[PDB]
């Protein structure tokens, strides 16, 4: 076009940034809701394929 | 070009004031 | 030193297992110097230059032992091996040589090489199993997987991802498009059972890609390819230019997924994923409620076709227990003589079938009534309206009809409603699109007007013309939506062309390619537009009761692609300078001269370059494998064969002078709208001379072309 | 090859996971009480609070777990079961395999533990909906409230005897312990002032329907003096007696489905109650109110026209979809969702024992799942905005774009896509009653899926799209881990169930 | 409202003490005090806020081990309901 | 559109460009068609094709379609 601003040279060009969720990353809680979420899903995987897959 | 733009202004989204009562039967 | 002895170890065990296999074949040395009587110079004898057959036939002896130790830890079997002590199984497998029999180490190594060779791939092969299936599941994963990883790939990223596998996806396609339309092919792919919907029943996720599928989505994946490759430059500097190509991206992957439907349930995820994804395309500006609305209505016209679409499934599946498309379609005809008891009316079950199917392809290919969702569903971005107005979701009830067929030809309510409501349909279509002043809202009214033409093709009962029809519009659509698309992005999104004109010079490709996608669309004389009308007014049944309406409303529609094609052409472009100064002066200063110098994309040109390229190419291949002497078309399905080839073949001179009288009309329009002076000009007694000149000559050129010479 | 191991496996899980269960609730009830004097939370780090909440998270899932496998064990004995009856044509031979108890443990209520495909489903729904609820629930539990973190662990053992008995009364009164513990949460947990009423009417209403299937239950039990569904079976009741117990236990289960016109305390109490209790409510004690529904009817022989009943609960359908596009609240909004999806579901029960049961578990299921993520997405909202109107919140997708794509999609879920087990549920019962009736099938599916369909995603596209303008100072972030995780787990589960064995469906 | 303890003992917070440095002289007479605690959070160089930062191997290796247990379980199964101890191939197999 | 400042902390798309855009193309095609090779090899085994040119089907062979003998 015209006038074109490389990616470089652009000021308001972002690059991929933003918290994918709203834990903190630095949080020193021993909080364990995602964990229980993760072992669900894994469980539940695990159960659907060790015993139902074939 | 030609002139230092600012930023696009906050006067592109105006909030909106409520003026009048949101009716039940507008619902 | 290491790849030293790996050599001398490889070189030392191929030689001993061409010793051993070379000596035990014929059943002689097969044991006898193998296991010698002891002699221990014979010991070493064996177990030193056999030794690399030995030492690795050890590995054997403990690599399989400990797996089946795993396979007692994980499914409790065989009770391990409590019958030997481990110091008998490994003696016995290890000085056991008989593994090593008919074994060759080159050439494992040989056949492990030429397990991935490409230069035996075989075409026979590609005949056999569709590779088009792997393309277009790359194409949708690939889309899923960028709409799920937009931060890994960025704008980039994800554009030449999305156009590496929409490219792949095409190049697959086009093969089998000629396989499948020339030379008879057709595949059924099953997919894995997919869900139980009935007390020991259980549908499968299954495909068919024939003829009405193939045909379809070519036309989907071609206007889809060069749409994509135009989206990007239309959205240059957009905030979301991956959103959007990803939207796209989610409904040509939609409407492929329907036309290839081989189950009625298939065809029903199909029409919903339609359904959804043209709701996100057209609620692009997610910000304004102003579009929330339109992309709302569009919405509930969806649902109400999934309803119809849902009950109709119902009563096939009540009636015959079965989804599958090619059986229902094989013997609906046992249930022509069948009927509902539904409330207090006693309905012929074809005739409700068809209804509730007719009604859902009104919804979706926009008829009269029906079609009030199409013109605001305009408030999508331009390539988002061209892959809805081309093809998709406005051909999606022509696909319901091609698809189902056979249960059309036994219906009365079809019979009736077909052709009353396409020729309705196409003549408010034209007629609205010849008055329309906003170009995107043009274009969608001369999509409505086709969408009839299409409806009433099909009643016609030749679905050749069906399949032609549906292929020129959509190429040509498409083509016309870039152009006015890039027209309006130059504008600054003033779509009315009432503040347009004098962009000839600024837009010079766009009105060259306007042109000529104009006249091939609005279906001017000499073009494919013009032959595909001509076919849809041969087909034309004439035993309706509404005859009289229905011919007059297909007249008035045909003759309506003159007046839009020439009022869009030459407002936007060889009109008066109706537009703002801003728009002309800041495109002109003498600084921007330059040899890069451009108001739209070199790749937009190229885009629409290609597409009109190949969409000509394509028609003229249609036209062959139909239109020609020798009838080349693979089968469509269809017993109900009728004579309107007869009057293509050899008319009498009746229909050539209908025919005849059609063009001439067009012609008249053509001369008004060429020299109707309503403005005040200094051309104005020097254009009525040039009116009287052209006729004089007219009638000239004719005495001496007919008569003199 | 099925094998005497296989059946006291799937027994012996049944019973142990039970006692598992409650083993736990002893031990935490115990902690709680004997470690404390006045048994609520002391505000400090070094709390019983945390170890309660471990304790009681880590209980409801691993007993998920282990009724995952039970549930597995009871679906091959089940089959296998029905093969051996079915397998064996000679006559001097019948299947008389007598099994003996467990020495460890004894039988709970001195019963035989009886399991069915239905009553496994209702147990997997407690699990799941009392686990998505009681994550849903830490924020509402802090001083002098705490004791509610056992809720769902009764709720589990509750229905665990519930759905796992042969006895009509222990069938009847682990029906009538679900009130209870309902009322104290929503009297105490609750946080808006409104919520007192709602649960004055929940507990009325509730109870006039309980009253119902009591008068119901002691018709069956004094006729027939036994406690058996066997027993009924060797019984035969009058054509009145028959259509006095099938109009008690449909109205007094229909006042828990709820049915038209019995919803008024289920929109009152969706309205008032909190989050984690209205994904228990719609999601789970409904169902209970259907099994309940089942196991009465099928037992008994009734000679009268379902007519009635039918046009009651498509009366219901209609009434609830006809109001979707006037609720400018997101939370009445999804419950009137469920009024529709529960009266669909209790339609599918009209036609006693047939093969209309089947579609009426399947959308049991589906309803739960569906009815937790929407509840739990307004409960998201309301955390997030601070409000659930319409008209307060919009442009949801701009600032919170996970919140606004998991609404999104489950609008989508919610609109019966067939790749989800909605879709399956609709086309069973739909084809069921298009084959019974279809004139009043097409006003049905007009109705829901349409006009309803309609109204739902109204309120619900405009809170997603729009402009966030006013507010920004308070503007809140995305959506966390395990609310995140709590939506995909409800997606994959509609999505994956749909692979479930067709032998039980 | 939260009650639980900051300072950890598993690990040492990262931390930058040199980004906020509190002033020690030239105090006027209206001037605040300062702030004792100034150090602020430091994040690790190589992170992303906006993806998983898992960079393990575990559950890739546990879907893994659970895939490949369905496989054999699935060939151990045919295998006893086909009446054999292992799957006996057929020289050629055709589409279903 | 002119270009406005963005937050840092939402992770949205608007002008997200990646300057690794071309490895994580790389490794987010490939393996994708890895997998839909995987699945078109599952797929390929389920597939029905009509018999080529010049093939007839024997309606006293297994391919023939059958009947039910009740
Ligand atoms: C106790 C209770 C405990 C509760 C705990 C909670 C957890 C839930 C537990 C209950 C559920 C248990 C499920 C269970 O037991 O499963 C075992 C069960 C055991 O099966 P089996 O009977 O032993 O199988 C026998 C044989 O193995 C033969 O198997 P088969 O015959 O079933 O074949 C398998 C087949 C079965 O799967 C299918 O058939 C899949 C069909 C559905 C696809 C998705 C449709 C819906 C999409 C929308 C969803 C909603 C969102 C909408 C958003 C908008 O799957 C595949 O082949 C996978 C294909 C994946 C790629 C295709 C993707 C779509 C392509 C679309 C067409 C092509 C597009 C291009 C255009 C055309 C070309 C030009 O597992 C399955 O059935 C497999 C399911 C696989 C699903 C797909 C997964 C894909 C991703 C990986
Ligand atoms: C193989 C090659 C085949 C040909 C391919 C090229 C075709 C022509 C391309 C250049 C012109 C395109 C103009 C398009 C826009 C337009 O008409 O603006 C009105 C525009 C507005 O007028 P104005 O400049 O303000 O001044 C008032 C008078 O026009 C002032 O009058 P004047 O003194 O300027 O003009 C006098 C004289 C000056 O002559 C010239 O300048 C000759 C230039 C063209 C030579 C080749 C064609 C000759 C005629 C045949 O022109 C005539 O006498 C032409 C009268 C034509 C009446 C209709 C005759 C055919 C009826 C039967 C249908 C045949 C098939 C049609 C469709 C073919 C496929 C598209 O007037 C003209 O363009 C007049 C010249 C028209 C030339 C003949 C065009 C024939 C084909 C129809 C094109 C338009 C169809 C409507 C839909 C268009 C959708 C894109
Ligand atoms: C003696 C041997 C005996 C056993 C023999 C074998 C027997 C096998 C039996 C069957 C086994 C089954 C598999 C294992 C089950 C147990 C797994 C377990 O406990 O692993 C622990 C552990 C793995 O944990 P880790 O690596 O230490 O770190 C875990 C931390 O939580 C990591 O913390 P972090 O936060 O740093 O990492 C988080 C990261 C790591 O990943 C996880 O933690 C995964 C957790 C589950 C996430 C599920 C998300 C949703 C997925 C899709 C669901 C369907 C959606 C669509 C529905 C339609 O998450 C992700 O990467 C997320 C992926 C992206 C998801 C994006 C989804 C977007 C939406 C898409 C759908 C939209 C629809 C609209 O296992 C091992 O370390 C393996 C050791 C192996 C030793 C072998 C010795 C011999
Ligand atoms: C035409 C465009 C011009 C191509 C020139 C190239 C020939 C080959 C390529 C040179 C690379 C340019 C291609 C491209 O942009 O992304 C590819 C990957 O992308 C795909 O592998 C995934 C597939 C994307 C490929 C896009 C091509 C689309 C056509 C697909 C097949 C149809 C072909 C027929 C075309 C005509 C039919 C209509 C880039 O690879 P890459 O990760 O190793 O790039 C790395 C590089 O290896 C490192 O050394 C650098 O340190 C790092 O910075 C980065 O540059
Ligand atoms: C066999 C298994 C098949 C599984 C198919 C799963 C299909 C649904 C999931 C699609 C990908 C995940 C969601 C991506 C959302 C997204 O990026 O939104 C953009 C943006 C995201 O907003 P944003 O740009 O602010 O945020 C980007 C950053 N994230 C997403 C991480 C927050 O959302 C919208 O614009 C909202 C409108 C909806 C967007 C999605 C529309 C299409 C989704 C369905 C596609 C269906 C294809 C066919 C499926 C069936 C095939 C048989
Ligand atoms: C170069 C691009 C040309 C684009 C415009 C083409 C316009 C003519 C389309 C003819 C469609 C009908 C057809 O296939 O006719 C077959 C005929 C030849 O077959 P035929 O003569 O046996 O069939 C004609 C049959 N009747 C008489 C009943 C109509 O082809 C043509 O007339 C030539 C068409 C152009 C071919 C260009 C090839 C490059
Ligand atoms: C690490 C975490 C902290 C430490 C946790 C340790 C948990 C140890 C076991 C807890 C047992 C809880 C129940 C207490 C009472 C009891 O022992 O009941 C089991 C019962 C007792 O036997 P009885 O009733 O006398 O009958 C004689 C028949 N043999 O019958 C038996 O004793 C026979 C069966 C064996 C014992 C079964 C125990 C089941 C435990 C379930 C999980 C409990 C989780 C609690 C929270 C942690
Ligand atoms: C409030 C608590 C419940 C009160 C219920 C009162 C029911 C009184 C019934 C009196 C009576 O005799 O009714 C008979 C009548 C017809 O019965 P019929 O079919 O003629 O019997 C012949 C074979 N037994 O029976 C009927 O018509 C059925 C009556 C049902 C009444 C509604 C049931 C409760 C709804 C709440």
């Amino acid at each position: 076009d015209a006038y074109y601003h490389d990616d470089t040279h652009e000021g308001l060009m972002n690059e991929p940034h933003g918290y994918l969720t709203m834990d903190d990353p630095m949080d020193l809680r021993p909080n364990y809701e995602k964990s229980a979420l993760e072992l669900l899903f894994l469980v539940s995987g695990g159960a659907i394929l060790a015993l139902m897959l074939g | 070009h030609g002139w230092d733009r600012p930023d696009v202004p906050l006067s592109f989204n105006p909030l909106y004031v409520h003026k009048r009562e949101l009716s039940i039967f507008d619902t | 030193l290491f790849l030293l002895f790996f050599i001398v170890n490889l070189y030392w065990f191929n030689s001993g297992l061409i010793f051993f296999n070379s000596v035990y074949k014929i059943h002689h040395d097969a044991w006898t110097l193998i296991f010698q009587t002891d002699s221990i110079l014979n010991k070493l004898k064996i177990y030193f230059f056999l030794l690399p057959l030995y030492i690795s036939s050890f590995i054997h002896s403990i690599s399989t032992w400990y797996y089946n130790y795993i396979l007692n830890f994980l499914l409790f079997s065989e009770n391990l091996n409590t019958n030997t002590n481990f110091v008998d199984y490994i003696t016995y497998n290890t000085l056991l040589l008989s593994k090593f029999e008919d074994f060759n180490l080159f050439v494992y190594i040989k056949t492990l090489l030429i397990t991935f060779d490409i230069r035996q791939i075989n075409l026979d092969f590609l005949n056999e199993y569709p590779i088009i299936l792997l393309t277009g599941l790359l194409f949708l994963f690939t889309t899923i997987f960028s709409l799920i990883c937009l931060s890994y790939l960025g704008l980039y990223g994800v554009f030449i991802l999305n156009l590496a596998s929409i490219l792949l996806f095409w190049l697959s396609m086009l093969y089998y498009f000629n396989l499948i339309v020339s030379e008879n092919y057709y595949y059924y792919i099953s997919l894995g059972k997919w869900m139980y919907l009935s007390n020991g029943f259980r549908v499968s996720f299954d495909l068919l890609i024939d003829l009405t599928s193939i045909s379809f989505s070519f036309l989907t994946l071609t206007i889809g390819v060069f749409v994509y490759i135009y989206t990007f430059s239309y959205f240059r500097y957009e905030p979301l230019v991956e959103r959007l190509i990803l939207f796209l991206n989610s409904f040509m992957i939609s409407m492929i997924l329907l036309v290839s439907s081989g189950n009625f349930i298939v065809l029903f995820l199909g029409w919903e994923l339609i359904g959804l994804t043209s709701f996100f395309l057209i609620n692009f500006w997610s910000t304004r409620v102003g579009t929330l609305k339109a992309a709302f209505k569009a919405f509930s016209f969806n649902k109400l076709s999934d309803l119809f679409l849902f009950f109709a499934i119902l009563i096939i599946f009540s009636t015959t227990y079965n989804l599958d498309i090619l059986s229902f379609n094989n013997q609906i005809y046992l249930y022509e003589s069948y009927n509902i008891d539904m409330f207090y009316w006693s309905i012929n079950l074809i005739e409700i079938i068809s209804f509730f199917f007719i009604s859902c392809a009104f919804i979706k290919s926009a008829q009269f009534g029906a079609h009030i969702w199409l013109p605001d569903s305009m408030e999508a971005p331009v390539p988002a309206s061209a892959l809805i107005h081309s093809a998709t979701l406005v051909s999606a009830g022509i696909y319901l009809l091609l698809r189902l067929s056979p249960l059309f030809e036994l219906s009365k309510y079809a019979y009736f409603i077909l052709p009353l409501i396409g020729s309705v349909t196409a003549f408010y279509g034209g007629l609205v699109s010849a008055f329309q002043s906003d170009t995107k809202k043009t274009l969608a009214y001369s999509t409505i007007s086709h969408c009839g033409f299409l409806m009433v093709s099909y009643s016609t009962g030749v679905l050749e013309f069906v399949i032609l029809y549906l292929y020129v519009h959509g190429f040509f659509k498409a083509a016309t939506f870039l152009c006015v698309g890039n027209v309006n992005r130059f504008n600054r999104n003033i779509q009315d062309f009432k503040r347009m004109g004098g962009f000839y010079k600024y837009l010079p490709f766009e009105c060259l390619a306007s042109f000529v996608c104009m006249i091939n669309l609005s279906g001017l004389p000499l073009t494919l537009g013009f032959y595909i009308k001509h076919l849809l007014f041969i087909g034309l049944v004439e035993s309706y009761t509404l005859y009289p309406l229905i011919f007059s409303s297909l007249i008035l529609g045909a003759i309506a692609g003159v007046f839009y094609s020439y009022r869009l052409f030459y407002s936007i472009f060889f009109d008066t300078k109706k537009g703002k100064k801003a728009i002309y002066l800041q495109a002109s200063r003498i600084i921007l001269n330059s040899k890069f110098y451009s108001n739209t994309s070199l790749a937009s040109n190229l885009s629409i370059t290609f597409l009109v390229l190949i969409s000509y190419t394509v028609i003229l291949y249609l036209y062959c494998t139909t239109l020609n002497n020798y009838y080349s078309l693979s089968d469509l399905k269809s017993i109900y064969i009728n004579n309107a080839y007869s009057y293509f073949y050899k008319p009498d001179y009746n229909f050539l002078n209908a025919v005849s009288i059609l063009n001439w009309f067009v012609i008249i329009l053509l001369i008004s709208v060429i020299y109707l002076n309503w403005r005040w000009s200094y051309y104005y007694t020097k254009s009525i001379d040039s009116l009287s000149k052209f006729i004089l000559f007219s009638f000239f050129f004719f005495i001496f072309s007919k008569y003199i010479l | 090859m099925f094998n005497l191991n296989t059946i006291y496996l799937s027994r012996i899980f049944i019973e142990f996971n039970f006692y598992f269960l409650f083993f736990l609730f002893l031990i935490s009830s115990i902690i709680f009480y004997f470690s404390k004097i006045i048994s609520i939370q002391n505000l400090n780090q070094n709390s019983v609070f945390n170890f309660l909440k471990l304790a009681n998270i880590f209980g409801i899932l691993i007993s998920f777990f282990i009724h995952i496998i039970s549930f597995w064990f009871y679906c091959i004995y089940s089959y296998n079961l029905s093969l051996n009856i079915f397998s064996d044509i000679n006559l001097y031979n019948s299947n008389s395999i007598e099994l003996l108890n467990n020495s460890l443990l004894p039988n709970y209520f001195k019963s035989n533990i009886t399991i069915d495909f239905f009553g496994l489903i209702l147990l997997t729904l407690a699990y799941i909906v009392g686990f998505v609820s009681i994550l849903a629930l830490d924020t509402r539990l802090y001083w002098k409230n705490i004791k509610y973190i056992f809720s769902f662990t009764i709720f589990l053992l509750i229905v665990y005897v519930y759905v796992t008995v042969s006895n009509i009364l222990l069938f009847f009164m682990c029906y009538e312990l679900l009130l209870i513990p309902s009322f104290l949460i929503v009297y105490f947990v609750s946080p808006s002032r409104r919520a007192i009423q709602a649960s004055l009417y929940f507990v009325i209403w509730t109870q006039l329907g309980s009253l119902l299937v009591l008068i119901a239950i002691s018709y069956i039990i004094s006729i027939t003096n036994t406690y058996e569904f066997n027993d009924l079976k060797y019984f035969n009741f009058t054509n009145s007696e028959s259509t006095i117990i099938i109009f008690l236990i449909f109205l007094g289960f229909g006042f828990k489905a709820p049915i038209w016109p019995f919803h008024y305390w289920l929109t009152k109490t969706h309205v008032e109650a909190p989050s984690g209790f209205s994904i228990y409510l719609s999601g789970f004690l409904v169902k209970t109110a259907l099994y309940g529904f089942y196991k009465f009817n099928t037992s008994i022989f009734i000679d009268i026209d379902s007519s009635i009943f039918i046009a009651i609960c498509i009366m219901g359908v209609v009434d609830s979809s006809l109001k979707m596009w006037g609720q400018t609240d997101l939370k009445k909004l999804v419950a009137y969702g469920t009024i529709q999806e529960m009266n669909i579901i209790y339609l599918a029960f009209c036609w006693g024992d047939s093969c209309a049961i089947l579609g009426g578990i399947l959308f049991s299921a589906t309803h739960a799942f569906l009815s937790a993520l929407m509840f739990f997405l307004v409960d998201c909202i309301y955390r997030r905005y601070h409000t659930r109107s319409l008209v307060e919140v919009n442009g949801i997708l701009h600032i919170t774009p996970n919140l606004g794509l998991s609404i999104l999609f489950m609008l989508v879920f919610f609109s019966g896509i067939p790749g989800t087990i909605k879709f399956i549920s609709e086309f069973y019962i739909f084809s069921g009653l298009l084959e019974a009736s279809p004139f009043i099938c097409f006003i049905l599916m007009l109705v829901a899926n349409v006009l309803g369909l309609i109204g739902f995603s109204k309120s619900w596209f405009n809170a997603t799209f729009g402009m966030p303008k006013k507010n920004t100072k308070y503007l809140p972030m995305d959506l966390s881990f395990k609310e995140s995780y709590i939506i995909l787990y409800c997606f994959f589960f509609l999505f994956i169930f749909s692979y479930f064995s067709s032998i039980f469906f | 409202r939260q009650n639980f303890a900051k300072n950890i003992t598993t690990t040492d917070i990262p931390k930058d003490s040199h980004h906020f440095a509190a002033k020690r002289s030239g105090f006027t007479q209206t001037e605040q005090a300062p702030f004792a605690y100034n150090d602020v959070y430091q994040y690790p160089k190589d992170y992303k806020p906006w993806n998983y930062n898992y960079k393990g191997n575990g559950v890739l290796l546990a879907l893994f081990l659970g895939s490949a247990f369905s496989l054999v379980a699935y060939e151990r199964s045919y295998a006893s309901k086909t009446g054999r101890y292992q799957r006996k191939v057929q020289q050629n197999y055709y589409q279903i | 559109f002119q270009k406005y400042p963005i937050p840092r902390y939402l992770h949205v798309g608007q002008w997200i460009v990646n300057k690794n855009w071309k490895w994580n193309t790389f490794h987010m095609f490939f393996p994708t068609a890895i997998l839909c090779f995987m699945v078109w090899r599952n797929s390929m085994i389920s597939t029905a094709k009509p018999p080529n040119y010049g093939e007839y089907v024997d309606p006293q062979s297994p391919v023939a379609p059958k009947a039910i003998k009740y």
